[PDB]
């Protein structure tokens, strides 16, 4: 029974909280009638209530289960947003513990998936300048999240394009183009693409950042999908 | 192009 | 681009 | 309360009142999370995780199957045992003690390791992984059955957490107790296998190497439904 699941997300016992935050978390990943039935329930205001409790247990549990519901369909990623979800799943971004930080960047690179006015809410709530400084410091597990949740936002329109290149994406989006893993090499090269097919005054910002002769290397690629976004970014390059 | 992904 | 993972954790 | 005089009886000169007070606070760490918060608020701990080193051998089977019980509690509890200076010791149990005091230091390690990342990574620098993973083959089935379940534990922990695992030997004798003659056993080997799976691309290569594939194949008709969801797993990451 969900209802009474959701009414134990605000219990005073932690065990029966973290039982009840399982059971959800286990139906937010049972695909999209079962994260539709969770809706419905009313799950997702008390869920994203818990991203702000005392428990870094629950918090972890918590952002699994938003994870989860935001690679529902974009009416799904809607209710999240309307749940008041995106501004402290990016204040995660700063001062939770590695594994919390994980999730989150997940949890984001899902809602980013969605459609532009769902990618420019991720914008509004301060999403890019915490995403690009993951770039760098990070774990390299953490650095292929960051870079796909940055490669989605770069699928968005010519203004959300300029917004990563404010928050300083260029200059590590390149440095990735010839990371150790092809994983992120292939969000790198699909993000830099994404950014070539912008207007003329971002297209030479990546031309600054050195983009044309890391391409070129690129488009010897034994990977065809990295070959493909490699001479389509180049070709953008040289019009 | 497309710029999305699914 | 969507994805899901299953979870490492019990 | 009556606790903070058990506490003070762990340090009595009196063997029986010593023992008496251990076997009290032991029922306590048993009886679930918040008699295991009461535990820590009495400041039953750091004396506790001290008669791990303890001369008398059934002082020191009851202290850690009471820290084993304490380290079933949430994460908050966990850190609380860590903080009192639990693995040091614990791990030490692993190369000096009898096999009866063995399995219950599997036990704690193994629940200590269901705990956060950082929790996991506090067990690696307390040495846990080489005596753990010595385990799965020099060890009676019911030790090798706790063994595997303490590196499933620490596998589903984050990638480099994995790479300390892999460096440790893991593999070899985790892909051979796929094919061990206990189902438990084989429940607990998928699960870490499936976990391991779930790493990098030189993590996957590593599996590969192993010969995780045809022991997994062999798994795939399984009449067990989570060892089948953890095989096809493993082998769907194999072969992407």
């Amino acid at each position: 029974e969900l209802p009474q699941m959701v009414q134990q997300l605000n219990s005073p016992d932690q065990q029966e909280l973290q039982s009840a935050l399982r059971k959800l978390s286990q139906i937010a990943s049972g695909g999209n009638e079962q994260i539709q039935k969770l809706i419905e329930a009313g799950a997702l205001s008390p869920l994203v209530k818990l991203l702000d409790d005392a428990s870094e247990e629950v918090i972890q549990e918590a952002v699994w289960a938003i994870a989860n519901i935001a690679s529902g369909n974009n009416e799904q990623i809607q209710k999240l947003i309307e749940a008041g979800a995106l501004s402290p799943l990016v204040k995660l971004l700063d001062d939770a513990s590695e594994e919390v930080i994980q999730e989150a960047v997940w949890a984001i690179a899902n809602i980013a998936s969605g459609n532009n006015e769902q990618i420019q809410k991720l914008i509004e709530a301060g999403a890019l300048s915490p995403l690009v400084k993951l770039l760098d410091d990070a774990s390299e597990e953490v650095i292929q999240e960051a870079v796909w949740a940055i490669a989605n936002i770069a699928s968005g329109n010519n203004e959300q394009i300029q917004k990563l290149i404010e928050a300083g994406a260029l200059s590590p989006l390149v440095k990735l183009l010839d990371d150790a893993s092809e994983e992120v090499i292939q969000e790198a090269v699909w993000a830099i693409a994404n950014i070539a097919s912008g207007n003329n005054e971002q297209i030479q910002k990546l031309e600054e950042a050195g983009a044309e002769p890391a391409l070129e290397k690129l488009q010897s690629s034994p990977n065809e999908e990295v070959q493909k976004n490699a001479q389509a970014a180049l070709e953008a390059l040289n019009s | 192009r497309k710029r999305k992904r699914k």
